[PDB]
């Protein structure tokens, strides 16, 4: 974020970066101890060579790699989603397996899940993540607005939108609060122009394939 | 200045250097000379139009690949009064792709500019002979503009011969300059389309060759109804991530995708399970590699293994277990589905609620709960895939289904009994909370600032 | 629909690659060719980007924006290759030294130098600024990287009859190093427009001056 801080080391275990031969390529939401979710746009054409991927978990300063809170690990199977499409850009998932099991330590921990018939009400301050992880606080906005803002592309329910109204401070998961607990309410999938007015930015709905992630979890 | 002859002023050939002239001396830009050739090849001809073998001098654009435009102006400087017009004679050898226009104005102390030349395109590849008159009597500041503009843009020029009166009849026309930055317009976006019987053997747009760039063409496979569709590479050469084929299994408005592959070597085949297969081509515009084939082969459960029947479970691999791993414990079928989870709940409002059915090996029914203990409890919260155990209490006995007997051993595993022998039994109503989820699990403070 | 993804955040650079220690860019005034760096002294780069006054910047990635891990290192002397052939493009290659030893870390390192000539087929790693499209002219800001596997050198002299050399062969970027198994076996050179039909690019195999580029680093070191 360009108008974001600093977040505090440790505040967010559950925020990982996936690197694609040594370089960071892409966010993703630790999930489980063996697979990840993150955004099928990025990862796109390249699934086929898993064992060049590498995601390093607890990973806070990319200068302070040496720290023994960074567990590397090795991906070895890409799943993208099924309805996922490059025209019409509709349902940009997509899951990471990992080689071997770790555990959670006190800077690795798991991303909660949101459940079914549990839907985010607009207009509800929640900040995000994804050198130094900063972070900012993002509102929830309604769909009607969004594609009123933006006509120019058709946005479905199976999208939410959230960001600052006014603009200037915009593979990132979307977490947000609920009951002392944050959930997975979206992941930073695309902007049009940061740092431009108007354009809160479009995250894909995690709510709608809950049963499609727990299924790959065992 | 007044003895200075005008001809000897403005005609010259540059060979050793340049004559009494003006070039430039305030614009952003200095014209160079080139030696026949130099670095940034294509730097329209090789030699001049005088010596015209491997060492000819010729003015041209100062620079090859430029990263702006820069305007570049030849000045020039009033001449005595002429009653007669002026023949102005020379060849230009404008050639590229991003060429821009150059024009020839008229200036006066009145603040007062004329533009009626310019020109722009690809003149042949030799030198084309040109000439223009001049109506000007007494005072004109003539000056010859141009613009540097991006790579294929360069222009030559060499033996300006501007002299007076009228020349002889020019026959010597340009005979046909044709918009390069225009090559072809590729607009086609077409090419083969929904197919047929198995004529297999098709390419795709322009196989027996490297393909073009900006091509988007598309294949949908299609047969009769109840058959799938196979697509077996025998030759798969394509670029990276830029150049992917993006299969399609729609069949509706509703797209599903198969599998993507991109880059050089042979491919996996594809098994699609619908009639038809949607096949899409996306291709970038940067180093276009040759291409693949594609022969479609129709049937029935093509890929999927078949599965055995007769008490044979299948897994999702395609492994068969009869009954040696179902649900007890062993992982044969690599991809977990033999050892899949044989437990759920019933009657639940939450995900993490409900009754306690139990599925010995095939079918599904409750448990007792005569011997519940804590140590049970956590050990099917984990088995279910939740936390440890918050509470748990009987409300009634529902079915009469073969329950089970649940105990417990040091051995890690539980012990299992499906006896049909409890009276009022007692079902649980497991209520166990979820794991360590996204919490705060770290020692952070509170600076809100 | 991210139809354009471009809204990441803190890391994640605006769809450019990185980690590529072997990358400079030759500045001049502004962006013309790459580079590679062998050693902490001495940049390769092609022979038609030969300049007077050339600044060797190290570590940059983003050429308008300053990230702070950029090393700027003026070109101490620029020697060329003696039997640079100007109108057939032969031998396009030249040696750019430092004049400052560059300060080797975690994002400027050396490449390996090529103990063998690139097989048909051998995945290799290009990066450059060059241009993205085909037609027109659009040169963006950021680093972009392509892979792509050593052509034949049957197509490759089908390709261009007349054209390729003994010490070429087919695979803003111009200058920029191909890296194939962790060692630099091509030099971009030249090429027939931007990604023509049957136009693949034309490489310069620096197996072939090894020899070379050790022999004038001895001898101007």
């Amino acid at each position: 974020i360009v108008g974001g801080s600093n977040a505090k080391e440790g505040a967010w275990p559950w925020v990982v970066g996936l690197y694609y031969g040594g370089r960071l390529l892409c966010g993703a939401s630790l999930v489980s101890s063996d697979w990840l979710v993150s955004a099928a746009a990025c990862v796109y054409g390249r699934n086929l060579e898993p064992s060049k991927w590498t995601a390093i978990l607890g990973l806070h300063m990319k200068s302070n790699l040496t720290s023994p809170q960074t567990v590397p690990r090795l991906i070895d199977e890409i799943v993208i989603n099924p309805h996922y499409n490059r025209r019409r850009k509709d349902n940009a998932i997509a899951m990471m397996h990992l080689e071997f099991k770790v555990n959670y330590t006190d800077y690795i921990q798991p991303i909660c899940l949101p459940e079914e018939n549990q839907v985010f009400p607009p207009g509800r301050n929640c900040s995000i993540a994804g050198n130094i992880l900063q972070e900012a606080d993002v509102p929830l906005l309604s769909n009607e607005r969004c594609q009123q803002q933006m006509p120019e592309y058709n946005i479905t329910e199976n999208m939410i939108c959230a960001g600052y109204e006014e603009g200037g401070i915009d593979g990132g998961p979307l977490m947000c609060q609920e009951n002392n607990r944050w959930f997975l309410a979206g992941v930073t999938s695309f902007g049009y122009k940061c740092a431009l007015p108007n354009r809160p930015g479009v995250y894909a709905r995690v709510s709608r394939f809950t049963e499609w992630i727990q299924s790959f979890l065992h | 200045s007044s003895e200075l002859n005008n001809y000897e002023k403005i005609n010259c050939n540059f060979e050793d250097g340049f004559c009494f002239w003006v070039q430039d001396l305030n614009d952003d830009n200095e014209w160079e000379r080139i030696q026949g050739s130099t670095f940034s090849p294509f730097t329209g001809p090789n030699f001049d139009h005088t010596f015209g073998n491997a060492s000819g001098f010729y003015i041209s654009t100062p620079t090859g690949p430029g990263g702006r435009q820069e305007r570049v102006g030849l000045l020039s400087l009033p001449l005595d009064p002429t009653l007669e017009p002026a023949c102005l004679s020379f060849w230009y050898h404008m050639y590229g792709e991003n060429v821009h226009k150059l024009s020839i104005n008229i200036s006066n102390d009145q603040n007062m500019e004329k533009t009626v030349f310019q020109k722009e395109g690809n003149y042949g590849d030799n030198w084309n002979y040109g000439q223009v008159t001049l109506n000007e009597t007494v005072k004109f500041k003539v000056a010859f503009n141009a613009f540097k503009n991006k790579i294929l843009s360069d222009i030559a020029l060499d033996d300006i011969s501007l002299t007076y009166g009228i020349c002889n009849g020019s026959l010597y026309p340009e005979p046909t300059l044709v918009p390069t930055p225009p090559p072809e317009l590729p607009t086609d976006c077409g090419g083969p389309f929904e197919l047929w019987e198995p004529n297999t053997t098709f390419s795709s747009t322009n196989f027996p060759n490297s393909y073009p760039n900006l091509a988007f063409c598309v294949w949908i496979l299609n047969a009769q109804k109840g058959k799938n569709i196979q697509l077996h590479f025998q030759e798969f050469d394509l670029e990276n991530i830029n150049d992917v084929v993006e299969i399609r299994d729609g069949e509706e408005a509703d797209s599903l995708l198969l599998a993507v592959y991109t880059g050089p070597g042979p491919v996996k085949d594809v098994f699609s399970t619908t009639n038809r297969m949607t096949v899409l081509l996306i291709t970038n515009d940067v180093l276009a590699r040759g291409g693949f084939k594609a022969n479609f082969t129709t049937g029935y459960h093509l890929g999927i293994p078949e599965p055995c029947k007769a008490d044979h479970f299948q897994c999702k691999n395609g492994e068969c277990v009869p009954l040696v791993n179902l649900c007890d414990g062993h992982l044969h079928c690599e991809d977990g589905s033999d050892e899949a989870d044989c437990v759920r709940f019933f009657n639940g409002t939450t995900n993490n609620n409900g009754l306690v059915r139990f599925r010995i090996q095939s079918i599904w029914h409750t448990a007792c709960a005569e011997n519940w203990t804590t140590q049970i409890s956590n050990d099917v919260c984990q088995l279910l895939g939740l936390g440890s155990g918050n509470s748990s209490k009987p409300i009634f006995p529902t079915d009469g289904g073969p329950f089970v007997k649940l105990n417990t051993a040091p051995d890690g595993h539980l012990i299992l009994t499906p006896s049909q022998q409890c009276l009022q039994d007692s079902l649980i109503r497991l209520q166990c909370n979820h794991k360590s989820c996204g919490k705060k699990l770290a020692a952070q403070d509170i600076t809100p600032k | 629909a991210p139809f354009d993804d471009d809204d990441k955040i803190v890391g994640g650079y605006n769809c450019e690659e990185n980690s590529v220690p072997y990358q400079v860019s030759l500045n001049s005034g502004y962006h013309f060719c790459g580079g590679s760096l062998i050693n902490e002294q001495w940049v390769v780069s092609a022979g038609h980007c030969y300049k007077s006054r050339i600044q060797v910047r190290l570590g940059e990635h983003n050429i308008e924006v300053l990230e702070g891990n950029e090393q700027f290192i003026n070109a101490a002397k620029i020697i060329r290759h003696p039997q640079y052939d100007r109108k057939t493009l032969n031998n396009d290659i030249m040696l750019i030294k430092l004049s400052s030893r560059a300060v080797i870390n975690a994002r400027v390192s050396t490449i390996s130098l090529p103990t063998a000539p690139p097989a048909t087929g051998t995945k290799c790693l290009i990066s450059g600024w060059g241009n993205t499209a085909s037609s027109g002219a659009d040169y963006p800001d950021e680093l972009q990287c392509l892979d792509a596997p050593v052509l034949s050198q049957a197509k490759c002299e089908a390709s261009y009859p007349g054209k390729i050399t003994s010490n070429m062969f087919c695979v803003g970027d111009s200058g920029g190093p191909v890296v194939c198994n962790g060692q630099l076996q091509g030099v971009v050179s030249w090429g027939d427009g931007c990604a023509q039909k049957n136009k693949p690019g034309v490489y310069t195999k620096v197996y072939n001056y090894v020899k070379w580029i050790k022999n004038t680093i001895a001898a101007n070191s």
